[PDB]
């Protein structure tokens, strides 16, 4: 278990980084960034704050003249 | 919380050692490995290797157990350590397993999150007898007018699939797998059916494709979709259809019912042939082993009709072979039509002939017949299969049937039109109310004087009409269950009106 | 149990698959002679 | 549901990372732990004995 | 949004035989069907929110508040029905045509 321990010990250090997700991992920025830009573009064109408003409009048959009895 | 809950996975997670039965890698080449020593294993067990990869001791010889790998046969070399975990393959299974993708083994692939699975079941369970077996009656509703009228599949049958590449057997099935939609988000108990699709051999995408085909319809929330790629190895492809069917099997004993699809076992025929060849098994007929017929039979026999002692569930299986060239005769087509109880063929000619689907109704066949129809379905459907039969006699003269008798004429005119109503768009199945309508107004001679090539729009109009102003009779129907005389009246008015209407 | 399908006659490739495809060659060379001697006395107008 | 899938992406790109991370350091890290090495090369020999006993 | 009421299309809809109006009258046909067919595709109202859970699913702070704020002050408007009311009224002086005419 002292093997456990050790590994425990080392998730609380990586738990307390400041920097969080840093890992002082170059690519984690570049990858983020990816990860967002395929998010984004799957998800299509989107607003973080904003609410949907809209409105529409439906015109009924017209009139057609026939004459009859 | 993210570093917070994976050291609370990690604590929860206990590193416990203990005594196993190990052996050594003597030689390992494609996919099969000779392992000395492991005395005391068991026939068709799991040992996993040193590298982490599982595998099914299959032939336990004296001198070494040859055992198949779950994997890439790069990672293990000669000498490594092959565990005992002492128990025959088994895979998760319940309810959990529902609206996910998982391999052979059970393993989730489509990125959820674990299988919150309680259960665990052997993939090599021993079929139900005679006895708690019953005889099928209820109808299994594929949405497809051609096979719910001439070829009817019932709850606890095995009917096949059979037809040559590119004829839609998977349109087929996905499109049975998308119709059972209206049972399972419905209040009927005893008619929700939870279906079940096993793809063998097939690359990723084309998984991926029918995945989402299903989430846009809505159906994966009651389908389990168990992959074995073509990039997976060939112990994989060969237990797919026995973890498929043990997924089924825990669904049958509780008293539900399941509908299980094995796509293209032709290749699953394939994966345990290569197995057996590179075990040094001897070869048959197409270098098949000789318990390829057994391989095939120990599975579909597990697809059955429980009676109300056992629970009263169901297994349905819908197997699905790739003939070639519309040869019948090979050696697993025959296998499979030799075990299953009915088939429903397609035919590449009937699909470019603008008959799609391309089911040839003079072929197919369904043992259990009109059995496993509904009353106003089955009334419906034996004149329709009276009077395409006898179409089908007279179906040369076509050509010149200008200068031919005035029976015969009226026979040609008949199965044109009955033809022209068995057509059926992709992904759009059908109510049981609606298709019998169709049947009705076709049958009864009111199609006679319209137009061959206007039977389609027609149909669309006048399904669009009875499910809009007449949604009474369609219900009564349904919940009857027959159509009876006076709803035969109200269906002859109607189909009078809309007929008077149509042009 | 062995069958046949549509257009089986010119696959063998026997002598009434070679017979149908001169029969037809030699009626669609009148009818494209004809279609052509009434395109030009179209073309004349 | 944008921004529910955003951040449920951001979270599961956090924990590759952070097991990247952990993955890639403990090991070197015990691996230049002789004085761990030495008391886990006893961490099972009680171990071994209970298990024996539980054999025996 | 309960629907309005409205007579079966019997006979009587196609006993109009207006002048050249027989086709006016097979479209005014199918829009009532696709009208039946839209009102038959969704319920009557739209499903509810969940707030409570969209906010516990929220990690973001104040983008997600206020939004729901606003989804709640959201009120769609109806539309107006002028047209209904005008051809009601050209119904109205053709039935008083009619009725000069059967007596
Ligand atoms: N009823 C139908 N009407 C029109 N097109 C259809 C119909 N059923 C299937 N198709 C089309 O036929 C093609 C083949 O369908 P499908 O994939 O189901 O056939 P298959 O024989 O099972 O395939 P494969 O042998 O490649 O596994 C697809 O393009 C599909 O869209
Ligand atoms: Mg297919």
């Amino acid at each position: 278990q002292k093997l456990f321990v050790d590994k425990i010990r080392e998730y609380r250090t990586k738990r307390q980084t400041s920097g969080g997700p840093v890992d002082a991992g170059p690519e984690y920025q570049q990858d983020l960034d990816r990860e967002l830009f395929k998010l984004k573009q799957m998800y299509g064109k989107a607003d973080m704050n904003t609410f949907p408003n809209f409105t529409f409009e439906d015109p009924k048959f017209e009139a057609v003249e026939k004459p009859q009895s | 919380e993210v570093s917070s809950i994976l050291e609370e996975r990690i604590l929860g997670a206990d590193t416990s050692v203990d005594l196993e039965e190990t052996g050594r890698v003597l030689s390992i080449g494609d996919g099969i490995a000779r392992v000395h020593g492991l005395r005391n294993v068991q026939a068709e067990e799991m040992v996993e290797f040193s590298s982490g990869l599982k595998g099914m001791s299959l032939n336990l010889e004296p001198d070494n157990v040859g055992v198949v790998v779950f994997g890439n046969d790069k990672l293990i070399k000669e000498g490594d350590i092959v565990k005992r975990t002492g128990a025959i393959v088994d895979v998760p299974v319940g309810e959990e397993l529902l609206g996910r993708v998982v391999d052979a083994l059970g393993n989730a692939i489509d990125g959820k999150g674990p299988i919150g699975s309680k259960t665990r079941r052997r993939v090599g369970l021993k079929a139900p007898g005679i006895i708690p077996r019953i005889s099928v009656r209820e109808p299994m509703q594929t949405g497809i007018k051609a096979v719910d009228s001439l070829v009817p599949i019932g709850r606890g049958q095995r009917e096949l699939i059979i037809g040559d590449r590119q004829t839609g057997k998977t349109s087929i099935a996905i499109d049975t797998i998308i119709n059972q939609k209206r049972f399972n988000d419905g209040t009927d108990e005893k008619k929700k059916l939870y279906c079940i699709y096993v793809a063998i051999g097939q690359k990723r995408s084309t998984v991926a494709q029918l995945v989402k085909r299903l989430t846009d319809a809505d159906a994966m929330k009651y389908t389990i979709v168990v992959s074995a790629t073509a990039s997976d190895a060939a112990p994989l492809q060969y237990l797919a259809p026995y973890s498929g069917c043990s997924m089924g099997e825990y669904f049958r004993d509780n008293g539900k019912h399941a509908l299980i699809i094995y796509d293209d076992l032709s290749k699953q025929a394939v994966a345990y042939r290569q197995m057996s060849l590179l075990l040094r098994r001897p070869p048959g007929r197409e270098a098949y082993p000789g318990d390829v017929f057994y391989l095939h039979s120990r599975l579909l026999e597990r697809a059955a009709k429980m009676n109300d002692a056992f629970g009263g569930g169901s297994l349905t299986a819908l197997p699905v072979i790739e003939t070639q060239a519309g040869d019948v005769s090979a050696y697993i087509p025959t296998n499979v039509i030799s075990i299953t109880d009915g088939q429903i063929f397609l035919e590449t000619e009937l699909f470019y002939k603008g008959i799609r689907p391309a089911i040839n109704v003079g072929l197919s066949v369904s043992r259990v017949g009109s059995a496993a129809q509904t009353r106003a379905m089955k009334q419906v459907a034996g004149t329709m299969k009276l009077e395409l039969a006898q179409y089908r006699e007279v179906a040369a003269f076509a050509q010149f049937g200008s200068d031919l008798d005035a029976a015969t004429q009226q026979l040609l005119s008949r199965g044109v039109r009955l033809t022209e109503l068995l057509k059926q768009g992709q992904y759009a199945p059908m109510a049981i109310e609606e298709q019998v309508a169709v049947i009705y107004a076709g049958v009864r001679g009111y199609l006679d004087k319209l137009e061959p090539s206007k039977i389609t729009k027609f149909e669309n109009a006048f399904l669009s009409h009875v499910i809009s102003q007449h949604q009474a009779l369609l219900g009564k129907i349904r919940a009857d269950g027959k159509i009876s005389e006076e709803t035969d009246a109200k269906l002859k008015e109607i189909v009078t009106n809309f007929l008077a209407g149509f042009e | 149990g062995v069958r046949s399908g549509a257009g089986a006659v010119r696959d063998a490739g026997g002598a009434f698959g070679k017979k149908e495809q001169a029969d037809e060659e030699r009626y669609f060379r009148a009818r494209a002679r004809e279609q052509l001697a009434a395109l030009k006395k179209h073309h004349e107008n | 549901d944008y921004h529910i899938s955003v951040q449920n992406m951001m979270r599961q790109k956090e924990q590759e990372h952070m097991i990247r991370w952990v993955e890639k350091h403990v090991v070197q890290s015990i691996s230049a732990q002789q004085e761990k090495e030495t008391i886990a090369k006893c961490i099972a020999d009680l171990k071994l004995l209970a298990k024996k006993a539980q054999a025996q | 949004r309960k629907l309005a009421l409205k007579a079966i299309d019997w006979v009587a809809f196609g006993e109009i035989i207006p002048r050249n109006q027989k086709a006016i009258a097979n479209s005014l046909k199918s829009w009532n069907e696709t009208l039946s067919t839209r009102l038959a595709a969704l319920p009557e109202k739209p499903p509810a929110i969940d707030w409570a859970y969209y906010k516990a699913t929220v990690a973001k702070a104040g983008l997600v508040d206020d939004f729901e704020k606003k989804f709640n002050a959201l009120k769609v408007p109806v539309p107006e029905d002028k047209y209904t009311a005008l051809v009601d009224a050209e119904e109205q002086e053709d039935v008083k045509r009619c009725a000069e005419f059967l007596s």
